[PDB]
């Protein structure tokens, strides 16, 4: 009369690990085609029903949000290697699904899942030694900084839509990222934004921060474009009397006030202005509208106004120019105002946008992307991206592995190497870990379009000949020196990747047991 | 500023003829800025489809396929012209083709507008270089968006 | 050739001839495939040779790869060729003139 | 309502296939900057996809057609 679930659900045994890992592997499956850089892009629809478009392994795995209790921890140490390393979640993934593929015939045979993360973990160890060994000490040896940095972001754009206009997207992100902290390097300080027409190689470098021109309105553009030395004040408030959307009643104690209350409101938007008058900003900011009254009094008074501005613009405006935002205007000090070296209007696009240039201040820039369409702008939003990344690594951490498969096949031979001496059950670990290390090499071929066969047959005899940093060129189909080629990574990318790889590959394969509760 | 008043009997007829003005006002407005004109009625892509073909021979290589493939789907152009106008686009693009070889590269149209011939040069059938070059490129770069999808994962509407 | 000579025709025998020369890659194809060597690869090696050569280039098994029809002794007589090119043709012919089919008893 | 406009059409045409919006934002990139090819770059986009289809089942590489048509748009500005 009694039972002992209800709906509760508990599946354990061997055969749920093996279940486990078939979840697993699906999501290396659906990462798999964004290793390199020729990795293919995929269409996610979300519930918002905005469609994202990106080859970016984090951004694919963050949106795809897999439902199976064991694959989330694919996500959850993808998302550990984004916050401690800020690359190489395609790579954490995809090491992590080969080690629990070998994994499976292993548990077929009857080999504990002891047994398996033992070797592993003793296998990692093995490779991370290897992997500081290769590891260079290097910076400006037999160049200079922009040097480096040009090279680096030169191959980041390399068999790219803009391959031949790399003279110009190249210089973009090496000014943006030595444009900041020297100290600190953020990406977050870099901004990019899209603006349709021209051509790709038109693109603008701005130190300050641009704004949209959101105007339409009858009567605007009749105040002050140029500023020399401009004091800068940003407000949250509107500063306009009739919209040409909104509306008001008119309800007065007095008949005489009927007209008063129209000409009221005048005055309560003209006292605003006038009190802006008294901090003395020469541009005035607000994130919503500014209208004709405010546009004809500040023109008067040699004041420019732009209004409607983004959220994300308002504060980076503050960012650049030093100063503080405020609602009110009657509580405005001096010391809320910013300061900058040129204000000006640009013609980018084959339209007139606003812009601040040359800020003292500022912490952050603006880049500008031209094109003929809003797909090859995202293409070229994304090169920069990657481009900025390796200028910011390369100019952050000195202490590099080659890359291009380089530096997975150099661990991979050191690790069969061991396994000439190890002895047992563990012998056969250390060659599935080892074997494991060159998925990475084959996939950037595969995805590239290259004859992975051919090129990991060739990697593999150059590294056995002593040829330690030889991967993986992805202009021409053969295998090459990456260090000598500035293919580079930081070396704790990889040592970081290799042990969180194992880490979600050891907690995967402990499990014996799910439990779900249901109802 | 102006404004361009449109009257007619019903407001289909006024909807559709002053949209209509809104291409041409397109037109006229590329010409303005780019002095740079082709002639049109297919006869721009049956003279690149030419210079592609001819140019793949010279390959030699894997990309031969693709240079090939390339020419062929700027065919399919001048060739929807033709069915879309009652012609046999088989012996149509053969009589494009021919002309442009035989006689003279010179630009050949096609009768889709019911003219005494073809050769646009007397019939004033003209677009934009603009409006030519970036149709190539763009359905090029889209051809691309494409092909290079290989995982879509659609969710639910909210 | 026939990708050549197809230049001098007009209307449909221009496109059937292009079909007809692109379907005789079937047989070099397939010999690349069932060799194990890469299909497009061997077919592409061998339309570029045929730039300086005639018969000399062709598929070998035994070196598998493009290499001299003639050095490694790889003849087949007239007859052969000619009859498979005439008999499917004939067969071509007499598939696709059927459009219907009854019976009769 | 009746028309052949192809900007119009693609614009009413309401569909869930992600492959298929991809061609509308082609449309509308020509509709802004141009206003003329609106049923052409669509056309023959898809001409070449059709090409690419039996370029892919010959054995070539999506990545190798992808260039070969790029290099093929070059040649084909060129003699424009």
């Amino acid at each position: 009369i009694v039972v002992l679930k209800e709906g509760t659900d508990a599946s354990q045994g061997k055969g749920q690990i093996i279940s486990n890992i078939n979840a697993c592997v699906a999501v290396q499956e659906a990462l798999k085609p964004t290793l390199g850089p020729l990795g293919s892009d995929i269409l996610i629809v979300t519930s918002n029903q905005k469609t994202t478009i990106s080859n970016d392994g984090a951004t694919i795995l963050k949106l795809l949000d897999v439902v199976h209790p064991a694959a989330k921890t694919l996500v959850d140490i993808s998302r550990a290697q984004d916050a401690e390393v800020g690359d190489g979640t395609t790579s954490v993934t995809i090491l992590a699904g080969e080690l629990m593929k070998e994994a499976k015939p292993f548990l077929e045979e009857g080999i504990s899942s002891h047994l398996i993360m033992k070797g592993y973990r003793k296998a990692v160890s093995l490779a991370v030694e290897k992997i500081n060994e290769l590891a260079v000490d290097i910076t400006s040896e037999k160049s200079s900084g922009r040097e480096l940095l040009e090279r680096c972001a030169r191959t980041a754009m390399s068999s790219k839509l803009i391959h031949n206009n790399a003279d110009f997207f190249v210089k973009m992100c090496v000014d943006a990222v030595l444009s900041l902290d020297r100290n600190d390097l953020d990406d977050k300080l870099i901004g990019i934004k899209k603006i349709p027409g021209g051509a790709m190689e038109e693109s603008l470098f701005i130190n300050g921060v641009a704004f949209k021109k959101t105007f339409s309105y009858a009567g605007f553009e009749q105040q002050p474009k140029k500023f020399n030395n401009p004091k800068i004040l940003s407000l949250n408030v509107e500063l306009e009397l009739k919209a040409e959307k909104d509306n008001a009643e008119v309800r007065v104690e007095h008949v005489e006030d009927y007209q008063a209350i129209v000409d009221a409101e005048w005055q309560l938007i003209f006292e605003k202005l006038r009190q802006v008058e008294e901090t003395g900003a020469n541009i005035v900011l607000s994130k919503l509208p500014i209208g004709d009254l405010a546009t004809q009094f500040f023109a008067d008074r040699n004041i420019f106004c732009a209004g409607r501005v983004s959220a994300d613009d308002m504060n980076r405006v503050i960012q650049a120019v030093g100063g503080s935002i405020q609602s009110t205007t009657s509580d405005i000090k001096p010391e809320h105002l910013g300061t900058c070296a040129l204000f000006e209007e640009m013609q980018i696009g084959s339209e007139r946008y606003n812009l601040f240039q040359g800020c003292p201040q500022a912490k952050t820039c603006t880049l500008l992307l031209r094109g003929g369409a809003e797909q090859v702008i995202a293409e070229v939003e994304r090169s920069l991206h990657d481009a900025i990344m390796i200028v910011k690594r390369a100019l952050q951490n000195k202490l590099i592995v080659a890359g291009g498969g380089a530096t997975e096949m150099e661990v991979s031979k050191c690790l069969r190497d061991y396994s000439k001496t190890i002895a047992g059950k563990q012998q056969m670990i250390i060659n599935a870990f080892a074997k494991a290390l060159e998925v990475i090499p084959r996939q950037l071929c595969e995805n590239a379009g290259f004859d992975a066969i051919e090129i990991l047959n060739k990697l593999r005899l150059a590294h056995s000949k002593g040829e330690k940093w030889y991967g993986v060129v992805f202009e021409t189909e053969n295998i090459g020196d990456n260090f000598a080629k500035f293919v580079w990574e930081p070396a704790l990318v990889k040592i970081n990747a290799l042990n969180s790889a194992t880490e979600a590959t050891n907690l995967i394969l402990s499990v014996d047991e799910t439990i779900t509760n249901k109802g | 500023t102006v404004t361009c008043f449109v009257r007619g009997s019903n407001k289909m007829i006024v909807d559709e003829a002053e949209r209509a003005l809104h291409d041409s006002l397109c037109v006229v407005r590329n010409l303005v800025k780019d002095s740079r004109v082709v002639y049109g009625g297919g006869a721009a892509e049956v003279t690149m489809s030419l210079a592609v073909s001819e140019e793949a021979d010279k390959q030699r290589g894997i990309d031969q396929y693709a240079f090939r493939g390339f020419a062929q789907a700027l065919d399919t152009i001048p060739m929807t012209l033709a069915e879309n106008s009652g012609l046999d686009p088989i012996g149509t693009l053969s009589t494009l083709k021919s002309k442009q070889l035989k006689e003279k590269i010179s630009n050949i149209g096609v009768d889709c507008l019911g003219y005494g011939s073809n050769d646009m040069k007397e019939l004033f059938v003209v677009d934009p270089f603009i409006g030519k070059k970036q149709q190539i490129l763009l359905a090029t770069q889209l051809c691309r968006m494409i092909l290079k999808i290989d995982n879509v994962i659609i969710s639910g509407k909210d | 050739r026939l990708s050549k000579e197809a230049r001098s025709m007009e209307g449909v025998q221009a496109f059937i001839w292009q079909e007809f020369a692109s379907a005789l890659e079937v047989i070099p194809t397939t010999l690349a495939e069932n060799a194990g060597l890469n299909s497009i690869k061997v077919v592409t090696e061998l339309r570029s040779k045929h730039e300086n050569g005639e018969l000399n280039d062709g598929i070998s098994v035994r070196r598998s790869g493009t290499t001299n029809t003639y050095e490694e002794h790889i003849l087949q007589p007239v007859l052969v060729s000619t009859s498979a090119i005439t008999l499917a043709s004939e067969c071509v012919k007499s598939i696709l003139r059927i459009d219907d089919i009854a019976f009769s008893r | 309502t009746i028309t052949n406009d192809g900007a119009t059409i693609l614009s009413q045409m309401e569909l869930d296939n992600e492959i298929a919006k991809l061609l509308v934002q082609l449309s509308k990139s020509q509709d802004d900057e141009i206003g003329d090819g609106t049923t052409g770059v669509v056309v023959l986009a898809s001409a070449l996809l059709d090409q690419a289809l039996e370029l892919i089942q010959k054995g070539i590489h999506p990545i190798k057609i992808a260039n070969g048509f790029d290099e093929a748009a070059k040649l084909a500005i060129s003699k424009l």
